[PDB]
């Protein structure tokens, strides 16, 4: 029900705005390593998508 | 004949 | 009693998305100068 | 950032945003050089 | 000035670590890689999950050369027979049938013949590779018509001639010495052995 | 006697290319490939495999004591046969023993901006991927070699 995060401290100089969104695993493309051996999925990629 | 050999 | 099979059209994506290794680090690209060494295309896995 | 149960695990997506260019130049032709920045993570000043 | 683009410029000198651990969280990149063709990250930040960095560039200034005396370690499992060396496969031309009713002649053939792989002896292979020679003598050779006198492809160690007397012309002790000399082979009337795509010629 | 050599048995005529594509800028004549046969190779040596030696003057009542406690005369089909009978085992043998290689690749230049993830590989003399390798370790030490700039 909550997800506590923490982006390492850093230089934060322009950044323009944070925007969030949700997905869910099964979709997530892993990306790198070409042929993600677990993609199990034709979805609707929403993170490359 | 010798055939070196012991045998 | 039957019925029919569901529908499951398959097909490619909006903008061929996929095919095109992107943002990967691993196998990415290479619009370089032939006669030189440096990519001018380093994407970082982050940018999608 | 808080979120209601479901039972798939799901990933949150933020998107820090941030000023991404990438500078290409052309000098003698036949290079293209390259020196992109990325201002709140940062990358190549290359 | 090596820059890096977190911490203070760490002027003149360094060392940069490519090592083998892409365990932790590197190992979404390296999925299809093996130990010898991975992707490390150099970036040791210890405030950046390991692939929080790997998109961090370290910059040295760009008025210089940078030279780097590269200095490497590495470490090896391989055996012998292995299959990748190109081991444990040979050809061997080898009697299939003696009087072929088309010829009355023998039919010799060309087998390419495979050892199990794993790192063995000088002799345990010269011996899996005679077990190979009259392991297919048993289902190509023994129902077609072969004595075990027609295999033709025999790895031996011998000098053959410890004993020949050069007045009677022959070994004179009524066997051979068997003691060990070189790994040479003896071949048969048609029958041969090719090591061209092999490297046992080697061993 | 004209065309074959009789040398000793053998472990090693296979050298080891590392490839560094993303931090060593190409040597001479390598241009930049992106695939894992034609990386420009940035440090050869020979595989860390150097074939101890072994001396055991019986040599052969040792291989009739692993003929009897083997269980087995599936080495020895033909233990009557003179020209077909488990050839004898030489005395000098010759193991191999992978030690590990520490090498010292002198000064090559490196490349301005060196990436975060980095690619590392160890190819064979054909250029292949030797499967057998289970470490690899680059050690880089930058340095100032010259100045572009006037």
């Amino acid at each position: 029900t909550s997800v506590p995060i923490s982006i390492p401290s850093r230089n934060w100089a322009a950044f323009r705005g944070w925007s969030f969104t949700r997905l869910k695993t099964k979709e997530t493309p892993s990306l790198g390593s070409g042929f993600d051996p677990y993609f199990t999925y034709s979805g609707s990629v929403p993170y490359l998508d | 004949f010798n055939p070196v050999y012991p045998y | 009693q039957a019925a029919p099979n569901r529908p499951n059209y398959i097909g490619f994506r909006d903008n061929f998305i996929g095919l095109m290794y992107y943002n990967s680090t691993g196998n990415m690209g290479v619009l370089a100068g032939q006669a030189s060494q440096l990519n001018a295309v380093v994407d970082l896995q982050d940018r999608n | 950032f808080e979120v209601d149960p479901m039972d798939e695990p799901t990933l949150l997506y933020v998107l820090f945003e941030v000023f991404d260019v990438v500078r290409i130049h052309q000098p003698h032709r036949g290079v293209i050089e390259a020196v992109y920045l990325r201002t709140p993570f940062s990358a190549g000043n290359a | 000035s090596i820059r890096y683009s977190e911490l203070a410029p760490l002027y003149d000198t360094t060392r940069v670590y490519l090592v083998d651990n892409k365990s932790a969280d590197i190992a979404s990149l390296n999925y299809q890689n093996d130990h010898s063709n991975f992707q490390t990250t150099v970036v040791q930040n210890n405030d950046f999950t390991p692939a929080e960095a790997g998109t961090q560039t370290i910059n040295f200034d760009e008025r210089s050369r940078w030279g780097a005396d590269l200095k490497t370690i590495l470490r090896t499992n391989m055996p012998n027979i292995n299959e990748f060396m190109s081991t444990n496969k040979f050809k061997a031309r080898l009697m299939v049938e003696k009087k072929n009713k088309e010829t009355g002649l023998p039919r010799y053939e060309w087998f390419e013949f495979t050892l199990p792989e794993g790192n063995y002896s000088e002799t345990m292979t010269i011996d899996l590779m005679n077990n190979a020679i009259v392991d297919n003598y048993l289902e190509v050779g023994r129902q077609n018509g072969v004595l075990e006198s027609d295999i033709g492809v025999k790895f031996d160690t011998r000098n053959f001639r410890l004993g020949w007397d050069p007045v009677t012309k022959l070994v004179m002790p009524g066997v051979y010495t068997n003691e060990a000399f070189h790994p040479d082979i003896v071949l048969l009337p048609g029958c041969g052995v090719d090591f061209t795509q092999s490297r046992l010629s080697n061993l | 006697q004209s065309w074959t050599l009789l040398t000793t048995a053998d472990v090693g005529s296979q050298q080891v290319y590392w490839s560094l594509p993303d931090m060593m800028q190409d040597p001479v004549t390598f241009r930049p490939s992106t695939q894992v046969s034609n990386y420009p190779v940035v440090g050869v040596e020979l595989l860390p495999v150097h074939a101890k030696s072994f001396y055991n003057e019986q040599a052969v009542y040792s291989q009739l004591i692993r003929q009897s406690t083997a269980l087995t005369h599936v080495f020895n089909r033909f233990p009557e046969n003179q020209i077909l009978v488990r050839p004898p085992a030489p005395t000098i043998t010759t193991v191999s023993e992978n030690v590990p290689a520490l090498t010292d690749h002198g000064t090559l230049p490196l490349r301005s901006s060196i990436s975060g993830v980095q690619r590392v590989t160890i190819t064979d003399a054909r250029r292949r991927t030797c499967p057998y390798v289970h470490k690899a370790l680059g050690i880089v030490a930058p340095k100032v070699l010259s100045s572009r700039t006037f």
